[PDB]
Formats: structure tokens, sequence, C-alpha cells
């Protein structure tokens, strides 16, 4: 009844001011927290969200349930940024990212509620960050006797804990090998595209492997394939970017001709031109015949008389990993071809795998590059263990240019409340309030290891802050028996810079929260 | 599979934290008004009545609710009146801060039965702690205390002035009605002090008639309106024509019998009127009905007779006047007595001028010298909030002058029972000292609010104030720091001895009881059905 | 039964209103503006809050920074309109200052409304505000305490450019004033024309600030389409063209005669191509980057004798590559490029944050151009970096044109409000009551410094006037922490922009100005 | 409360928060075991070898009478 002006404001706009703003930011971070709070700790479940097309997916990522929630509020959207950039920077930082943010809120919300400007609080946020991220590095554990046995073993814990809480139980042990092994066969760039994941419908988890080589799908061919035997001991590779049809055409070319003895010879050269490519690709030795571009009927038939194979229609992604694969390189014009341009490899085979073929390359040993050929029983099934498979590829990536390691579960965030106490009763004035509050915030990390199977976890925590304060640094939560346990002895490992860029982007996120004192939204949406 | 009700269910933590919210959309309301540096609201209804209030009773009444959680905290509101009177916003806000700190625990899968279990042991610890911890009764401050009680009253409204107009009125009031009691109760009925009001001159010029005021008019434009010396004949039935009642028809079989039996429905009517008026009395209050042909035998007879009074007013002039209250004759088989010895007895009965109506007042009433306040404000809307002001300020007189027995306020009760809790939960707590520790970070809400509401600083000003309350308990050198309080004009801590700041007693026993006995039932909804409104079938 | 009131004399619009006197025009036109000063009154200051704000295009902005609020509101108001392009000017003009603006000349209508409903009319309080805003030029150049002068280095700049940071990045005010010194100076023109335009900034999403550095090159966010991405000689030809071959521009048509003119055609093309591959490969060239699309024969032998391509889509971009090697785009298919090569140090790629960058990286030859890699935990705090980071670049280009400064925080307006508040005594007209709310503008804008900061801003605008007693002119505020007892402002060293300060009080006593010259409005119906 | 805030703001999280359906409580479980106890229960009667046919219809009208457990439930 107030506002009635000749001339309005804006259009017809509405926006929060002061107090009543800060709160509705804290508890819409406390609902799209609860999307994730289920899927911590190896006791946790996934979730199932289906949009309006009906396309299921299945998932407990922290970047992939909140990708999918379609979230329209303006401070919750910051919450789904964070998850976005643990993944692009870690890989396995998601559902902690996001729940540990939504706890810097939560401490400081009945703080916010009774004056509290919210200076102090970004102060004391940043404060606190920069002395959790120091005694991390001060206390992640490092070898001096790499390029071992030992630094493999490394590797192996630290993907044993990152492949945990997904939808693996006893194939810890066989994924996670597999996965140590895949990026020891990459270069010195650890790039993710020179590694295939292709799912194959129909088998279990221990039907998977792991090719040392690569494996295409076999796509659509022509009349001539059901010839063309796929027995090879020494094979060679021609990797090519040209059209094998008879229909080769620049859309640009007008023969004219003048005389039916010369309309014979234009017909019979568009014949020699294709043949002319054909015997390029022969006598050399080049068995295996790999084309980005489509091989018609004519190509097809000249092999298959020839004893030769070849695969047209490959796709762009899957020559670049046969490149790294067999040590040749792609040739576009066919005149260049010699001993040094072709591939070379043991066996290679087009097997049945799944119903549908494939056709596998293996022997190589100069192989710069890998493929993950999972199977599973759904759609869905492999596109989580896709999804579970790149969260322990990116895990150990970044483990062998940091081999700093720390302690799984709620052991590094029971210490860091810790030191943060101690720290808050060395300091006067406000910040004893809000120290205290970031240090009593870290400890839903043990909590959700709790929650998730009950375990009494208010009387888990009196035993974590009592091992703490007296023995060990690496004391967190054990899931199979309802006790506390040293996890740096139990090898639950996970690399440093996890809960570095954890805390980071957790604490940056809640200062933005606490900084935002008005939401206007225009209500032009069309 | 699933129940097939046609209604809706709801199931574990999501109606856990819908009665949190809902209890905190009716504490951030009256959040606003608590304290002496809380402002009223505004209540706009559909019909466009503007009501301007700042009391806890007044605001939730006239809200409309909806959530089952939402009347439990309105209703606890309208108890308060009741039971105590001036306590009707700090009960909402104990109350929903007893939800908003017990969801914590229960989010920590702790059992909500520990924390009603953990509920009681420290709020009957409180009340043990406040009955020992108290400075004095109403021996050695006398009068101070039922002047400085007073004041703390009228700092959260419109009657909260710098100096002592309104309290000493109501000192004045509750003082002049002391009405004894078998087994020595000096009662102090304050529902019998009748508030007025009338869009006239300030505040300052508000009237404390030492009497009765009755609001209604003389009638007949030709009675005395003023008799000095009067005797008041308290009576109810109408004065009106004989009328038949339902059993009695007048059949008449000779037409020379007609006009006697006319005569007759006044004669007997008159016949009432000159045995009433020829013992002396001079006031006539009636709360039936006087048609026009008494209101000659007055205008004659030169007295007053004040017709259609009220029942509630009747009695609390026949009462202080040593009137008695006649419905008929009577007096063994007696024609016209009336008891002539029984009439009541005033100084002066005098109708003044009241900007533009008419009222009626009677000084001193010669037998019990009651009291009446006529409020003076600017428009109606002030006048309505002067009237719940003024009786919020009736209340807390009338405690204090029953249980001799005053707290200091500002949040000096909350501030030593967030201490003493603290200790008693480290004691004898097993399972259930999170629910103590609890109960006493939900009692520091009130002095929270005192510091939020006059832009004064919030985390650093309570914390000083807890500084003070800590002393007094771990260091027995007899600091005699249990008065700490606020002093929100100057955002320090203050002595509430000093001051003047009272309270009574049972303004923070019953709110901690209320509010404890509150926060049970909205912990146990842990399952919710709601069924679909059945209106067209 | 109840009558009306019609048209009386010139009621001749179609849906149309009409505004005319004191009360219609100019009284509501002062109210309407005086509502975007309360607005941005909070987000001004370097305890400022932040404001989510989202535009039409449903997209999320969140920044303390007025300019770039104003642009995302659709303010429907003409009169408010007024302020907003006037602060938009002062963002084309020095970049900084522009909420300066909004306090100013939102204090100028305010107590201008103060002296029309008491006394002078708009033809007196214009000319009123007129005359001490020519007296506000002339204590500018007398509060000048400090010059960006001696020792132009990476040291004194990194003091100097800490009040645009800390107004709104306050925690870190001195990681960004690292940064934008390692920038600014670095592309130096040898006392020469700043340009702006060559410092830009790649958002990488990834860890948080701390990580956040500057690159002396380009970075960019495209492919290779090759596997010659290690280059360390760096000889670059940069081209314009398509790198597909050269092709006609009428029709284009093919014409075959014989089936011998048929066969050598098609390995005529590749004859052709291969000797334009090896034209560049002979002289010295490794990285070949072009501007429009490449066939999959120049892909061939781009490979087979090791040269580096990229690809860049943006012609804008293809620009700043030729400023930062040292290069020219040439329009022609590949030539022997005899002197316009490019020559950097080290050109490669690496994927930081999950995203495949090309980095044209300077090592020996630092100053050519910059770029400031920002990392971040959200994309909307980057934009808000980048916005702190365009301040930092526009206040190097003030020092550039203007090495003056004034001592900013409190200190600059309260001695203008004690200036022209001596003017005002001394005037004997009756316009005087204009000087005097003049110099009450000023006061304002302390005002909204405490009240930012939690402090009571009573008792903190009572204790600048008690230590200005004729010759101090320094003492600004200390909003650290609560009980002020404020200090020196060249001590702390809080002083920045006195261009900006010259510009800001010039545009908006222009605007307040243009506001009450508006006696009459007419709008039309919108549509 | 939903759709509201206890300050009277509306609390929209994400878009058409209205017309959505989530279940986490303890029936969340109990909806997928009815829900494929049920399949289970349909392919019982089509097992070993007097195991009776189903008939299925297509969209476009025609009939086809499948007792492999792969064309059923496809
Ligand atoms: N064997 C184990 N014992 C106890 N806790 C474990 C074990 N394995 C994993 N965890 C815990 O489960 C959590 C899984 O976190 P996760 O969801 O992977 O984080 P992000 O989403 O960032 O990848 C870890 O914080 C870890 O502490
Ligand atoms: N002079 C004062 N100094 C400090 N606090 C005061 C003063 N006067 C009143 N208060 C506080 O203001 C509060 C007002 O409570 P009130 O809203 O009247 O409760 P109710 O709604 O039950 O009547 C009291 O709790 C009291 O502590
Ligand atoms: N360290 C500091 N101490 C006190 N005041 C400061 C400090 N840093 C910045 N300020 C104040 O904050 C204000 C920020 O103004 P700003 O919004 O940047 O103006 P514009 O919008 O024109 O750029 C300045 O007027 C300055 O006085
Ligand atoms: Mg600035």
């Amino acid at each position: 009844m107030m506002p009635t002006p000749v001339i309005l404001l804006k259009e017809g706009t509405d926006s929060s001011q002061g107090i009543p703003q800060l709160v509705s930011n804290i508890s819409a971070c406390q609902v799209i927290a609860e999307a994730v709070r289920t899927t911590l700790g190896p006791r946790g479940m996934d979730k199932l969200i289906v949009d309006g097309r009906g396309k299921a997916t299945i998932s407990n990522d922290g970047a992939t349930i909140l990708k999918l929630l379609d979230v329209v509020h303006p401070a919750a959207k910051t919450l789904v940024d964070i998850a976005k950039s643990q993944d692009a920077e870690v890989g396995d930082g998601t559902t902690s990212v996001t729940l540990l943010a939504a706890e810097f809120l939560k401490q400081v919300k009945p703080y916010v509620e009774e004056g509290l400007h919210p200076q102090i609080i970004i102060r004391a946020f940043r404060t606190a960050t920069q002395l959790a991220v120091n005694k991390i590095k001060e206390i992640a554990v490092t070898v001096k006797k790499a390029d071992k046995v030992e630094q493999r073993k490394l590797l192996e814990k630290c993907a044993m804990t990152a492949l945990s809480s997904k939808l693996i139980s006893q194939q810890k042990a066989f994924f996670a090998k597999m996965v140590v092994d895949a990026v020891m066969m990459l270069d010195d760039l650890l790039q993710l595209k020179m590694i295939g994941i292709k799912k194959v419908q129909g088998g279990a988890l221990e039907d998977s492997q792991l090719v040392a080589g690569v494996a295409f799908k076999k796509t659509f061919s022509y009349a001539g394939f059901e010839m063309q035997p796929k027995k090879y001991h020494n094979p060679k590779i021609a990797l090519l970017n040209v059209e094998l049809e008879l229909k080769a055409e620049k859309d640009n070319a007008e023969i004219r001709v003048h005389t039916v003895e010369d309309y014979q010879a234009i017909v019979d050269a568009e014949w020699n031109i294709l043949y002319d490519k054909l015997e390029k690709i022969h006598h050399s030795g080049a068995k295996v015949v790999s084309s980005k571009l489509p091989i018609g009927d004519v190509a097809t038939q000249y092999f298959a008389d020839r004893d030769m194979f070849c695969a047209g229609r490959v796709p762009e992604e899957d020559l670049k990993r046969t490149m790294m694969a067999c040590g040749g390189s792609i040739q576009t014009s066919v005149n260049a071809l010699s001993a040094d341009v072709l591939g070379r490899c043991q066996v290679f085979e087009e097997t049945q795998i799944g119903g549908e073929r494939y056709n596998f390359f293996t022997g190589c040993p100069k192989a710069k590059t890998c493929t993950f050929i999972l199977r599973g029983g759904a759609e869905q099934f492999m596109e989580e263990t896709e999804r579970s498979l790149h969260d322990a590829i990116m895990i150990v990536r970044r483990a062998i240019k940091n081999d700093s390691v720390v302690a799984g579960g709620g052991a590094i965030e029971m210490e860091l409340s810790k030191y943060l106490r101690d720290y808050s009763r060395t300091i006067p004035g406000k910040q004893q309030l809000l120290i205290g509050a970031y240090a009593k915030a870290l400890e839903i990390i043990p909590r959700q290891l709790c929650d998730n199977a009950g375990f009494d976890a208010t009387n888990i925590l009196n035993k974590l802050r009592a091992r703490h304060a007296q023995g060990g640094t690496w004391y967190g939560v054990d899931i199979n028996n309802e006790d506390i346990a040293d996890n740096f002895e139990a090898f639950v490992w996970e690399p440093a810079m996890v809960r570095i860029n954890a805390l980071t982007a957790a604490s940056e996120a809640a200062c933005l929260i606490v900084s935002v004192d008005e939401t206007i939204k225009n209500p032009r949406s069309t | 599979g699933p129940l097939s009700v046609f209604g809706d269910r709801s199931t574990g933590e999501t109606i856990r934290s819908q009665n949190v919210m809902a209890a905190a959309s009716i504490a951030n309301i009256v959040k606003s008004s608590l304290g002496p540096v809380g402002l009223d609201k505004m209540l706009v209804d559909d019909i466009g009545d503007v009501t301007i209030t700042n009391d806890g009773a007044t605001i939730l009444k006239l809200l409309e609710v909806e959530h089952p959680a939402a009347k439990v905290l309105c209703e606890l509101a309208d108890l308060q009146d009741k039971e105590v009177g001036d306590g009707t916003t700090s009960v909402v806000i104990i109350a929903a801060e007893l939800l908003k700190n017990a969801d914590e625990l229960v989010k920590q899968k702790i059992h909500p039965t520990s924390v009603i279990s953990g509920y009681r042991l420290a709020c009957k610890e409180a009340v043990r702690y406040i009955n020992e911890n108290l400075i004095v009764n109403t021996d050695e401050l006398g009068r101070d205390c039922l002047i400085n009680a007073a004041k703390t009253s009228m700092s959260s409204k419109i009657i909260g002035i710098n100096g002592d107009f309104f309290a000493n009125m109501v000192v004045d009031a509750v003082l002049a009605i002391k009405y004894t009691d078998i087994r020595g109760q000096p009662r102090y009925p304050v529902n019998s002090v009748n508030i007025l009001k009338a869009h006239g001159r300030s505040q300052m010029e508000s009237m404390l008639i030492s009497g009765y005021a009755l609001n209604c008019v003389v009638g007949s434009q030709g009675m005395p309106k003023r008799i000095v010396n009067a005797k008041i004949a308290c009576l109810d039935f109408s004065l009106q024509k004989t009328k038949m009642k339902l059993g009695v028809q007048v059949v008449i079989t000779d037409p020379e019998k007609l006009d006697q039996i006319r005569q007759r429905e006044s004669d007997i009517t008159k016949e009432r009127i000159q045995k009433i008026l020829a013992t002396g009395a001079n006031v006539i209050l009636t709360t039936g009905g006087i048609d026009d042909m008494c209101l000659k035998y007055f205008v004659e007879a030169g007295a007053m007779a004040v017709r259609r009074v009220l029942k509630r007013d009747l009695k609390r002039i026949a009462k202080a006047s040593g009137a008695t209250i006649l419905s008929t004759l009577a007096n063994l088989e007696g024609e016209e007595t009336f008891e002539a010895a029984m009439l009541g007895q005033a100084e002066e009965v005098v109708q003044e001028r009241i900007c533009d109506d008419e009222l009626i007042l009677i000084k001193n009433t010669k037998a019990r010298t009651s009291a009446s306040i006529i409020l003076r404000g600017a428009n109606d809307f002030m006048c309505d909030e002067m009237e719940r002001s003024l009786h919020d300020a009736l209340c807390v007189v009338k405690r204090v002058l029953e249980s001799k027995s005053v707290v200091p306020g500002g949040g000096a009760v909350e501030a030593a029972l967030s201490i003493y809790l603290e200790n008693y939960a480290t004691s004898m707590g097993s399972r259930e000292q999170l629910a103590i520790a609890e109960f006493a970070r939900s009692l520091l809400v009130i002095p929270n609010t005192l510091a939020v509401n006059a832009a004064q600083d919030s985390t650093d000003l309570v914390a000083k104030l807890r500084a003070f309350h800590n002393e007094a308990q771990v260091n027995p050198e007899r600091k005699n720091l249990k008065w700490i309080g606020l002093d929100l004009s100057n955002g320090k801590p203050r002595d509430n001895k000093q001051a003047g700041v009272f309270e009574p007693t049972i303004v923070k026993v019953k709110s901690l009881k209320f509010a404890t006995e509150a926060a049970i039932t909205i912990l146990r909804i842990d399952d919710l059905i709601k069924l679909h409104p059945e209106s067209k079938d | 039964h109840v009558p009306k009131a019609p048209g009386f004399a010139q009621m001749l619009k179609e849906g149309a209103k009409h505004f005319s006197g004191l009360e219609e025009a100019v009284y509501r036109n002062i109210q309407a503006c005086k509502e975007l000063a309360q607005t941005t009154r909070t987000a001004y200051g370097p305890n400022g809050m932040n404001k989510m704000v989202i535009n039409h295009l449903e997209k999320l902005f969140v920044t303390n920074d007025a300019a770039t609020i104003l642009r995302e509101l659709e303010v429907q108001h003409p009169a408010a309109k007024m302020i907003v392009m006037a602060s938009h000017m002062q963002e084309q003009e020095v970049g900084d200052g522009t909420n300066f603006v909004l306090v100013f000349a939102g204090a100028l209508l305010e107590l201008a409304e103060e002296l029309l409903r008491i006394g002078l009319s708009v033809s007196e309080v214009i000319e009123g505000y007129e005359i001490a805003c020519r007296k506000a030029h002339e204590i500018l150049p007398n509060l000048v305490c400090c010059s960006a002068k001696n020792l132009r280095d990476i040291d004194e700049v990194s003091s100097l450019l800490r009040t645009s940071i800390m107004s709104k990045q306050y925690g870190n005010e001195v990681f960004l004033a690292k940064l934008i010194a390692q920038a600014c100076v670095s592309i130096f023109p040898d006392s020469g024309h700043f340009n702006v335009d060559n410092i830009r900034v790649c958002k990488i999403l990834g860890s948080g600030i701390s990580s956040s550095s500057v690159l002396h090159g380009m970075v960019f966010k495209k492919e290779t389409e090759g596997d010659v991405t290690s280059v360390k000689d760096a000889k670059i030809a940069v081209y314009s063209c398509p790198f597909d071959g050269m092709i006609t521009e009428t029709k284009g048509t093919v014409l075959i005669k014989t089936a011998e003119e048929l066969m050598n055609f098609s390995k005529g093309e590749e004859n052709l191509m291969d000797a334009q591959v090896k034209a560049i490969a002979d002289t010295g060239a490794n990285v070949v980057v072009t501007g429009g699309k490449v066939a999959d024969m120049a892909l061939h032998y781009a490979n087979k004798y090791n040269i580096m391509l990229v690809r860049l889509n943006s012609k804008w971009d293809l620009r700043r590559l030729c400023k930062t090697v040292g290069a020219t785009a040439l329009p022609r298919l590949t030539p022997p490029v005899l002197e316009e090569m490019g020559h950097c140090d080290s050109v490669y790629l690496s994927e930081v944050g999950d995203t495949q960058v090309v980095v044209f990286k300077h090592e020996k030859e630092d100053g050519a151009i910059s770029t400031i890699v920002l990392r971040g935990s959200t994309d909307n705090l980057m934009d808000d970096i980048e916005r702190a980071v365009d301040d930092g670049v526009n206040t190097f280009k003030v020092l550039t044109r203007d090495k003056r400064l004034v001592p900013g925080g409190g200190a600059t307006e309260i001695e203008l409000a004690k200036q022209i508040t001596s003017y005002g005594e001394t005037c004997p007209g009756l316009e005087q009551y204009a000087i005097k709310k003049f110099a009450e503008a000023f006061e304002a804008i302390p005002r909204a410094l405490a009240e930012n900061s939690g402090v009571k801003a009573n008792e903190v605008i009572s204790k600048l006037y008690a230590v200005h007693q004729e010759g101090n002119k320094n003492v600004g505020l200390d909003i650290e922490a609560e009980v002020p007892a404020v200090k020196d402002m060249l001590e702390a060293g809080i002083l920045d922009t006195y261009l900006g300060k010259y510009w800001a009080i010039k545009l908006a006593t222009n605007a307040a100005v243009t506001v009450l010259r508006v006696d009459q409005i007419i709008m039309a119906k919108p549509a | 409360t939903l759709a509201f805030d206890e300050y009277g703001r509306p609390f929209l999280i994400i878009k058409d928060q209205d017309r959505k359906s989530r279940l986490m409580g303890l029936e969340a479980l109990k909806s997928h075991i009815m829900a494929a106890k049920a399949v289970a229960n349909t392919m019982r009667t089509s097992l070993g070898p007097n195991g009776l046919d189903k008939m299925m219809v297509d969209k476009d009208g025609d009939v086809t009478v499948t007792n492999d457990g792969a064309t059923i439930l496809s």
C-alpha cells in the first residue's frame, strides 16, 4: 500500500534488503546441500534425477547431481559452481566442497541474525582458510624413493579411496590396478583424450579389461566385410584421411566431352584414379586400412581379393588414439606412403564382446595410450561406471606431479579443527566466535561418514577429539567397524591438493554469500 | 502398496524442519517489538480497519495462521494475558528458539526424548535458581518498587515518557481497589478499573477519576446533570409500561371495564417509580430500559436517571458505593418496600465534557473509594494502543503486590541462567547435558534481541553482559553482580538495582514454564498427516 | 448521480501522461533520483556489500561497482536515466568513481528539494551551484600532496594501486596490487600513450585467487589439430587468409576436356599445396596461425615438415597476436616471409583447470603485451575480480595523464566542505544558501563510508571538522575497527585519482543542474 | 515452509518446484521393490517348458506373441 508513484522504480522488480536477505541466502544453500548430503562416505547412497524428456541419470557425484537439479536461485548457484570447479581442478572434490560450504553459512547463521556486520566474517574466513591450507602442506607425508614399486603402491591406495563411495564394492582391487596402469602408459602431458572409455552393454564388472592398444566400435560398413579375416600376427596400419569411393568429386568439375572415343576415356580414368590410390596402399605391407572418410563398394572388394582389411568412417577421436598406439602418422595423401608412416602391432582381431563387434589392437610395446572397455548390465550402469572411472583417473593424474598425500576419511578435517580451536583461544576480539565456528564446521565430514549408517555419531566425535588431542593426527572413522581407526595405517589415502582446493573453494563461496546484501530480479523472462 | 489416504503424508526431517520455520516465522515478526527500543506495527484488515499495536498478544490474535505448529505459539501468547498479563512478547521468542536449538540436536542423531527430558531438568532448575537469587521483597523499597516496575512495562509502548505521570496513575489505581478476602488474601482485581478512551488533548491530560466513570448519557434533556450529595439507586429491571406475559391475556366482556385496564398499565408502572424516588434517591442506574413516559417523573422531581448501562459496570458501582443490586420486589411478601436503607452514596455525580460526547463521573463513592482512568490521545489508533499498554501496566503492579518478589529486568535473569545451567549440565550430565547446554543458549536470545533493536553492538555487549554474571558465580567475594543488565540508550552493562529496572518474578517463571511446555509438543511432530478439506463433498 | 471532472484545455493525448509545475515534475524527479542514491549507498566504499542483480537475460551479476549495476537495471524514469548516463561517462573518461557520482548528485538533488520548498526557485539554486562548482575546482589543485612521479616501477605502483583494489576487493588488496603491478608497468610505451586494451583477462575456472598470475603474452582457449605442440624456436608466421589454398572469387569451375587433365588434377593439387608449406618451412617458421578454416591437405604437410598450426576464429584476437610476437597478418596465401615474422620465446600447450590452452609465453623479451590469468572457484567471482582488474588498469591511465593525487578516504570531501562554506559566508547575496548546501553534499560522502562500516556517522563527521583546523587537510577515515580514532591518509597510503575527482564533481554537478532545469515533462505511451 | 520463507520472501530453489516429486523417507526403497516385484511376478509364469506365452500389442496395432524375456520387456 506504500509505493504508489506515477512512474515506478524500474519496471516491477522486487528486492529484499538487509538481515532477512542474508538468512534467505543461507537457508537456500541448506536445501541444495541435501542433494549431496546422502552421497558422502562408503555407506552413502546414490540419487536418480529425471528430466522433462524422460532421460534417467543415476549418480552420486556432486558435479553430476547439482547440474541436473536446474536450480534458479541466485545464492544457491554458488554451490553448484564450486562443484564444477572441483571436478575441473581435482576431479574428486565434489560432494565434500558443496556440503562444507553450506556448514560455513549454517555455523554463522545464528551470528548473522544478531548484528555482526559481514566484513568481520569475511576477514575471519580468509584468516582460518590460509592457516588450514598451510597445516595440510606441513603434515602431508611424502617419499624420497620414487620410480620404484613403492611409488606404484602409493598410486593404488589413492585410487581405491577415489573408487570408494561409487558403484563398486568388491572390484576395488581390480579396477584401481587398471587406473594406475592406464596413466603410466601415457606420456608426460597426462591428457585425458589419450584414453578411451567405451561402454559395451552386457557382462559383469569382472568382464571389463584394459586394452594396451585401441579399439573402435566397428561402424557402418559395406558389402565385403564378411570376408577379410581378422587373423594378423604382425600387421601394418595405414591411417588415412582420404575417400576410397568412386564418386570422389570436387563439386566444381564439368567434364565437357566432344566425341564418344574420348567419352569412354573419362569413365576409364575415373576408375584409374581410384585404383591408383589402392595400389599406393598395396605393395607396402599395410594389411589394415583405417580412414575417417567413407570407403565405397569398389575399394572394399579390392581389399577382400588382396586379403587386406579396411575400416571406414572411423571417428577422429579414435584415430588420434590409434596414431599414438601404433606409433604411425595419419596420411591424407596416399602418394607419400612409406615404412615410416605405417603402424605396427601384434594381435589385431575383431571380437564379439557384448554382441557388437570391436576391432581391438594389442601387442605394441611403444604404446603411449590405452583403452578401458567397460562392460555392464545397463546404459545408466556403465555411465556411472564411466563417471566413477573419471574420478579415479583424475586423482591419480594429479598424484604423479604431486605425491604429497594425507589421510582419508575425517582424519584431516578433525585435526584441522584442533589446530584452529587452539588458535582461536590465543587471539582476542570477536574472532573467537568465528575461528572456533570455522573449526566446528569442519567436523561434518566425519559426521556424514557416520550419519549415513547410524554409528552413534555423537559418541564417535568425542573419541576423535580425544585421540587427536593426545596421540596421532591421522585417526579417522572406520567404515567396517563402528570405532575410530588410524586411516594412515589402514591405507585410506588421498592427495593433499584434494583438500586444499576443497577448503579454498568452500571459503570463497561462503565469503560470496555473506557479502551480497541486495538481490534485484527483473521480471522480463522471455 | 502405500497408504491409501486421500490427504497428504510427510515423514522424516521434512516436518522437523517445517515446524522450526513455522515458529521462526512468528518470532521474526515480534522480534522488532521487544524492549524499550522496540517499535510498534500496523495491522490492516481487508475491510480497512487499522490497528497499531506492539503487544505480543494483540498481534498474533488478529494475524491469520495456517500451520499447526504456528497455532501453538499464537495460543501461547493468549495464555500469558490471563495468567500474567505482560509477558507476551518474550514467551514467543524463547519458545521458538527452544525449537531452533533442539532442531540442531536432532540433526546430530540425538533422540528428542533426551531433549525433552533435558529441557525439564533445565526448566525446573531455572525456577529453583530464580527463587533463591532474588534481591528483596516489597518492604525495603516501598513505593519505589511499584513505580519502577510500572515504568519497565511502559518502556516498550507509547506511554514510555521520561517522567512519572503514567507510572503514578497506575500505582494509585491498584492501591485504591484493595479488596480483602478470607484467610488473609489482599486481592487486587484490576478488571474493575474502567479504562475509557476519548480523542482529546495530549497524554499529559489523562484524568485519574477517583471513583467510577460511567460511559453513558442522561437521556432526557430536562434532568439536572450535576447532583451533589447523590444517592445512587442501582437496579436491573426495565422501567417501561406493564406488559403482560404470554400466559396472561386480557379478555374483557364489558365495554365499561376497558379504560380502567388501559390506565392500569401505567399506574402500576408509576407506582414503582414513586416509591424508589420518595426515599431520597437522586441517581438511578438501569441495565434495562426507561421509556419516554417514565422519564417525566425524574424531570418533575429533579432526579437523574441513566438507562441501558452495562451489567459489568453496575456491579462495579454498587460494590464501590454500597448500593444493593435489586431486580424486583422482595422482603417477605411485601407490596412495595424497596429496602430504602440499602441505597448507594456518592459525593458528586457530574456529567462533564469529553470532547463532543457525554460522560458521567462519580466522585469517591463514599464507601470504597474506587478508581477509573480516562485516557486522552490524538486519534483512535493511539487510544486503542493506550488502552492495551495501560492494561498490561495494571497487571504488573497486581503481581508485585500479590507476590512480593521482583527480579531485575533487561536481560539480567537470562544472563545469570545462561551460566548457571552450563555448570549444572557438567555436574549431572551424561547424555542429556547437550539439551541443558542448548537451553542456556536459547535463553540468551532475550538480551540478544535488545541489542539488535537498539542498533548497538551485538556480540560484544552480551559478551560483556555475561562477563559480570560469570564472576558473580565463580568468585564468591560478594561482587553483587547478579543485577547486571543492559543500558540500551548508552550501550553498556548497567546495574538494574539502582537504575530501577524491575520485573515481577512470575513474568519470567511462568514464561519459562509455558515456553518449555510448548516446545515439547512441537518437538513430537516427526510424522504429520494432512487431510484434504471437506467443503463441497 | 455522481459527476466527474472532464478535460479542460489541452487534453488531446491518446493514453499519454503530462507533468507541469514544481510539485508534479520537479519534486517527483528529485524523489526518483533519491531512490537510486539510497540504492548504491550500501555498496559504496571498501566495506561495501555486493548485489546479485539479474537482468532480462536471466543471468547472474554479483558485484559492488555502481557502474555495472546500472547497466543491468532496466530503469524507466527519465530523470533517473540522467544520473545513470552521468555515471557511465565517468567509466568512459577515467574508469573509476562511478559511484561517487550517484552519492554526490543524489545529495545535490536532495538538498535542492530543501531549498525549493523553503525559498529560491530553480533560477537561483542552479546559479548557486555553478558558483560553488567553479570554486571547488580551485581547491582540488591545492589539496594535492603526493605525486606518482618518483621510481615508476613495480615497487611504487604496488602501493598506489591499493586504493582502487580495496574498494571492491578488501581482503585481496595485496595479491591484486602485485598482479596489476607486473602487468601495467611491463607494457609501458617508454613515455607514450598507455593503451588499456593491451591487458586481457583469461578466466580459468579452478583454484582460488592465490594461484593467479600474469603471463607475458597471450593465452587462448583453442586447440592445435596437430602433434607439434612443443615449440621452442617460436618463429611465427601470422596469416589472415584461410589456410586451405587459393580459390577464385567469381564462380569457380574446373574445366576438364580429356582423360589426362582429370587424372593429373588431383595429383597436381596436392603437389601445389606441398610446395607452399615447404616454402615456409625453409624460412624457419614453426607456428602458422590462420584466421579461417584449414583443409585436410594443409594439415597433412603441417605435420610432415614439423610446424605447429593455431586456429583463431576471432578476427580481433588475430590483431592482438601481431602486437604480441611482432608480426604482420598477410592477406594473401603463404609467401616466403622476409621480415614480418613473429618472434616469441616458448609456445606450448597445457591443460590448466581442465582447459587445454595455447600460451605464447615470453621469457627473455618480457615487455610486449600482458595477460592476467585469473583463477576462481565460481564464474561469478572471476567476473568481479575482472572488474577490479579493469579498475587497476584504468587508474594507471589516469596517472599517465596526470601524476597528481589527492588524499581520499573522506579527507578530500571534508576540505571541500570547509572551503565552500567559507565562500558561502562571504557572499552578500541571496544565492549563498545554495553554496552552503553545495558543501553539505560533500559532507554526505564520508557519511556513506561510516554507515557501511557499522559506525555511527554523527560522531564520525564531528571528529573530521575538529581536526581540520586550517592546517591539517589530510585526515580521513579509519574503518578498520569500531571506535575509529581516525588517522592520517598519507601515512596509510590512501590516495587515488585526482583526475577522477576532477571529473566526478563536474559530471555530477551538470547532472543535478540538468534535472533542475526540467520544469515540464511530456512523456509518450510506452510500447 | 515450502515456496515461502520465514521473513515472507518467496523461497524458490529450482525451476517449477511446485510440480516436482521428491521422496527420500523410508518408502523410497519400498517403492523400488514393489515396482520390481510386479515385473518379476509377470515373468514368473513364462518360465520353464510349461511357461505360458504373452501377447504383446505394438503402438501401430501389430500383435506379437512372445515368450522370450528380451522381447517382452522391450
Ligand atoms: N575406506 C574408507 N574408510 C573411511 N572413509 C572413507 C573410506 N573411503 C572413502 N572414505 C570417505 O568418503 C568420502 C568420499 O568423498 P567424495 O564424495 O569422493 O568427495 P568428492 O565429491 O570431492 O570426490 C571421503 O571424504 C573419505 O573420507
Ligand atoms: N529500562 C530498560 N532497560 C533494559 N531493558 C528493558 C527496560 N525496560 C524494559 N526492558 C526489557 O524489555 C522487555 C519487554 O518485554 P515485553 O515485550 O513487555 O514482554 P511481554 O510481551 O511478555 O509483555 C522486557 O523483557 C525487559 O527485559
Ligand atoms: N583504506 C581505506 N580507508 C578509508 N576509506 C577508503 C579506503 N579505501 C577506499 N576508501 C573509500 O572508498 C570509496 C570507494 O569509492 P568508489 O566506489 O571506488 O568510487 P567510484 O564508484 O567513483 O569508483 C572512496 O571514496 C574512498 O574514500
Ligand atoms: Mg574504487
